[PDB]
């Protein structure tokens, strides 16, 4: 079971809380069977300068190949003060400085919920904390290590599950080098996985044929119309929530209310009004 | 002994981003300073944006907590736009968040707290841990631990279904908007519902509550530290009808001894020991103002610190239980006196000392669980399948709304204010900012920082009790920050 590190930058826990709520496998296997979660601020058993030195002590020994996740923008103003994530030896460590450490040595960095790939709502107008997106950090600092983007606000369980399912079934077909290569063909122009993110919401909406026909709900409460008119960005979004739906399948956003975009790289700015076209 | 200083960050099984600090000498924490290190500013980001949109953005505060966001925000929306809520959508936010509760507090028992006392399986991410961790179970009742902990697991996702039935995913709601909630529930969904519900209903009743006892009953000690201020505050939460007057929780303060009621008017925010501009300090919610200072001389968090009338308080299921003062549940009764030789009916009947203590804390929250129950059972019979839960109404030019609330952590609002149709300001308070906040501008600590004074640690090498005792307030670093 390979080593994962999760950290945390600005986050709001809503990517590890969706992670809980895998159906199959569930969080239980993954974390027993499929993945060796050696940091996690949110769950592991040890803390503070323990913690960080145990993941030290872990990245120096599986050095080019732990899974590096991130959860959370990287604020880059104020020499990376807005965001600390530990100390050891009373050295502060930023989410600056821990990206920049452990970033160059992962095999890949899983940049998870649109926040880590896109900059999301810590980057948002009115934001002032140069909240930035990790592959940018990465590229702006010269790290060349493999990034694969699992957006959404938060993201479904299994697009996380499954995209780490994705990336280590394709080493073990291909080796480490041949596996990422792999990875890397199957991510659209802004990172994302196509199984998960490779189809439009609105082309596979079951509402598609009352959008065609101009028939619109003017209440959330009224099921039968398209949702454009209430704020619905489904034509703009490219996720299988139609598909997969949330939660054990009991519901998702376009059948109770609208669609928000939360998987693109322009959530929440270019989404917004949320609740007009 | 002498005098130790401890740095612990991150403090871990707890949400978000804190350090914590404190001086031990002779074998007990003398002094502590707490640290909220990750800023995000929703109160900017929110400026300048259709009102409506705020009841999705400041869910984003928190993944763990996001249906106390979303409440508080449609309710100071509500106010503003001069919404009346239909009665079944005010039943229906009440489902939607009501299961979030459980969901919060068996998140937080079993996959945040109950490490603390049980050791987990050989491998990561329950090991390696301190050598010495002070985990006294018997090899049987350890086990159980670990057997209820896996349970938990998906009984906690179950809840998040429960979430998801009326409020379209989870984490981060759709359902509820200014004007009650976007989906009226079916005959359908709410056997769906119900079914879940006793699922969970049956885990909290026959495991859960029984083993937050069982596991006290081993760690009668720690029913004997964290007390701080012994002082709690509770807005209310869960409207129970449409005039807004009765509430699952009423609202009141306790402080050295005495009862009284809640006045909004009297919250400052402090921020001597905080990272925003001095001239911003000791403000009111509803002239609040958020300018942050990260170089500030002498400030040590991204925590503001509310005081009210002066008084450091804290907030979550411990103060709303106190202030309430509901009975005890039949088995909390039974194992109170099976267990700790205690006599108690109501939850005051605990005595001040032991409910405000570290374990004490766990136990409130566990006989909060179970109180929920009943509220749900009451707004499952009470919900009129096929009712409209919605009204559509218009943003207004200029308001003013505040939605007051309790999260599972404890007290939480959202105030807005809209001019020229967009939001002016958008000021929040929220529970683990009455909790995990820094000294105000008086020197007084906040809540956690007051009850770890006096925290036994026996072993500076294995320093166990301090995250212990933080970890039994449920701190949310981001709702604290947002
Ligand atoms: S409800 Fe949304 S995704 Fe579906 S047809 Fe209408 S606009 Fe498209
Ligand atoms: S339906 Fe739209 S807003 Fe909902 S999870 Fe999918 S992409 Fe995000
Ligand atoms: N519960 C919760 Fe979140 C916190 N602290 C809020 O408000
Ligand atoms: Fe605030
Ligand atoms: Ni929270
Ligand atoms: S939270
Ligand atoms: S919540």
């Amino acid at each position: 079971r390979p080593p994962v590190f999760w950290l945390q930058g600005q986050g709001c826990t809503g990517c590890s809380v969706t992670l809980l709520n895998s159906v199959h496998p569930s969080i239980a296997d993954v974390l027993l069977k499929v993945i060796s979660l050696e940091f996690h601020p949110t769950v592991m058993a040890w803390e503070g300068e323990h913690a960080i030195e145990h993941m030290r002590k872990v990245a120096e020994k599986f050095k080019g190949k732990f899974f590096l996740v991130i959860e959370g923008s990287v604020p880059v103003e104020a020499d990376g003060k807005y965001c600390i994530i530990g100390e050891a030896n009373h050295h502060e460590i930023s989410m600056v400085d821990a990206l920049k450490e452990f970033g160059p040595n992962a095999a890949a960095v899983l940049a998870v919920g649109t926040c880590a790939a896109y900059g999301g709502i810590p980057a948002a107008e009115g934001s002032e904390t140069g909240a930035t997106a990790v592959s940018k950090f990465l590229g702006d600092n010269g790290i060349k290590t493999p990034v694969v983007n699992i957006p959404g606000c938060p993201p479904h369980p299994d697009w996380i599950v499954g995209t780490v399912v994705l990336a280590l079934d394709a080493i073990k077909k291909n080796g480490l080098e041949g596996g990422l290569a792999e990875v890397v063909k199957v991510l659209d122009s802004d990172g994302r996985p196509t199984p998960f993110f490779g189809r439009n919401i609105h082309e596979n909406c079951p509402y598609l044929d009352k959008y065609d026909e101009g028939v619109m709900s003017a209440t959330f409460t009224d099921k039968v119309g398209c949702r454009y008119d209430l704020g619905c960005k489904g034509p703009m979004t490219m996720a299988d929530c139609f598909e997969r739906k949330w939660n054990g399948g009991v519901n998702w956003c376009v059948q109770n209310a609208v669609c928000i975009g939360c998987v693109e790289p322009d959530f929440p700015d270019g989404k917004s009004p949320f609740y007009q076209a | 002994t002498g005098r130790t200083t401890i740095a612990i960050d991150p403090v871990t099984r707890i949400e978000g981003h804190l350090k914590a600090e404190v001086v031990v000498e002779n074998g007990k924490v003398v002094d502590a300073r707490l640290s909220g290190g990750m800023y995000r500013g929703f109160e900017t980001i929110l400026r300048g944006r259709d009102p409506r949109d705020a009841s999705q953005i400041v869910q984003r505060i928190c993944g763990v907590c996001p249906t106390a966001h979303s409440t508080a925000s449609v309710l100071a929306l509500d106010e503003a736009f001069g919404a009346k809520v239909p009665n079944n959508g005010r039943i229906t936010r009440n489902l939607i968040f009501g299961a979030n509760y459980l969901q919060s507090h068996i998140l937080h028992f079993y996959h945040l707290s109950a490490q603390d006392f049980v050791q987990g399986p050989d491998t990561a991410p329950f090991v390696p841990r301190f050598p010495k961790s002070d985990l006294r179970l018997s090899k049987e009742l350890n086990k159980a631990g670990v057997d209820q902990y896996i349970e938990a697991l998906e009984v906690r996702r179950i809840c998040h279904e429960m979430v998801a039935l009326f409020g379209g995913r989870m984490p981060h709601v759709q359902g509820q908007v200014v004007g009650g909630a976007t989906e009226i529930p079916t005959k359908e969904k709410l056997v769906e519902y119900a079914a879940r519900f006793k699922k969970v209903r049956d885990f909290v009743e026959q495991k859960y509550v029984p083993v937050v006892y069982t596991i006290g009953s081993k760690y009668k000690d720690m029913f004997k530290v964290g007390q701080g201020f012994k002082a709690a505050l509770c807005v209310g939460a869960f409207p129970l009808d449409n005039s807004g007057k009765k509430h699952l929780f009423m609202p009141g303060v306790y402080a050295k001894g005495k009862d009284m009621p809640f006045d909004p008017s009297k919250i400052k925010e402090y921020v001597k020991y905080s990272w925003f501009a001095e001239e911003t300090t000791g403000l009111n919610y509803k002239e609040g103002k958020t300018i942050p200072a990260p170089d500030k001389a002498g400030a040590y968090s991204f925590v503001k610190a509310p005081r009210y009338d002066g008084l450091s308080l804290e907030v979550g299921p411990l103060a709303r239980m106190w202030v309430n003062n509901p009975e005890l549940s039949p088995v909390g009764k039974k194992l109170l006196k099976d267990l700790f030789g205690i006599s108690a009916k109501k939850f005051r009947d605990l005595g001040e000392e032991a409910a405000f203590s570290l374990m004490g804390r766990h136990v409130a929250r566990a006989e909060e669980t179970y109180y929920m129950l009943g509220a749900i059972e009451g707004w499952l019979k009470e919900i009129k399948a096929g009712e409209d839960t919605v009204v559509m109404p218009a943003v207004p030019a200029s308001a003013e709304g505040t939605g007051f609330t309790e999260a599972p952590r404890g007290s939480l609002l959202h105030y807005v204010k809209v001019k020229d149709s967009k939001i002016d300001n958008y000021q929040i308070v929220s529970a683990s900012l009455w909790n995990c906040n820094p000294r105000d501008d008086m020197g007084q600590r906040g809540a956690v920082e007051e009850a770890l004074i006096g925290i036994p640690v026996d072993d500076i090498q294995n320093p166990v009790n301090v995250a212990r005792l933080i970890r039994a307030f449920d701190p949310x670093l981001a709702c604290a920050v947002h």
